[PDB]
């Protein structure tokens, strides 16, 4: 009860700024994945 | 190797041993007639199958529009630049991933493997 009566005052929500990151994050996360996807094709083409 | 068929009956070769002389011969039993062997070998049995498949794989596998094809690795007699590219399909070997080629030229049945 007490709780949620305070939770009254501030609030709580869930939105898409929630979700959206920032630019030098999108950055390293496409440079990782390009490694990734490198690194993947460096092994193929050893098996190869 | 492999079966021969008599000539009398077109039927099966079967080997046999001739008793008092120390020949095998080949003797088809639905008649008489006899071939004393050129095959000196009766069976043989390839248990590890390190065999290359470059025999099976055949020249028109070269018009296939789905397969991969490269520039990097020329044919040997010609050398077309075009080749394509995909792997073997023996179920059992040491290996399960090199490549076999073929050269995508209309006249050149050419064919190698890495
Ligand atoms: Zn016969
Ligand atoms: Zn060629």
């Amino acid at each position: 009860t007490v709780i949620n009566n305070w939770l009254l005052i501030e609030g709580h929500t869930i939105g898409i700024g929630d979700s959206i990151a920032d630019s030098k994050t999108y950055q390293d996360i496409q440079n990782t994945i390009k490694k990734a996807k490198q690194d993947v094709i460096e092994v193929i083409e050893k098996a190869h | 190797v492999g079966i021969r068929f008599c000539q009398e009956c077109n039927n099966m070769l079967y080997p046999k041993e001739d008793k008092e002389n120390r020949i095998l011969l080949y003797a088809c039993r639905n008649c008489d007639y006899q071939q004393e062997a050129d095959n000196s070998c009766i069976y043989v049995n390839k248990i590890t199958h390190e065999v290359d498949e470059l025999t099976q794989i055949i020249a028109d596998v070269s018009q296939d529009p789905t397969l991969p094809r490269t520039e990097d690795h020329p044919c040997q007699k010609c050398g077309h630049k075009e080749a394509v590219f995909f792997q073997s399909h023996s179920a059992r070997a040491e290996d399960a991933m090199r490549l076999y080629y073929v050269c995508t030229a209309p006249h050149c049945g050419h064919r190698w493997t890495e």
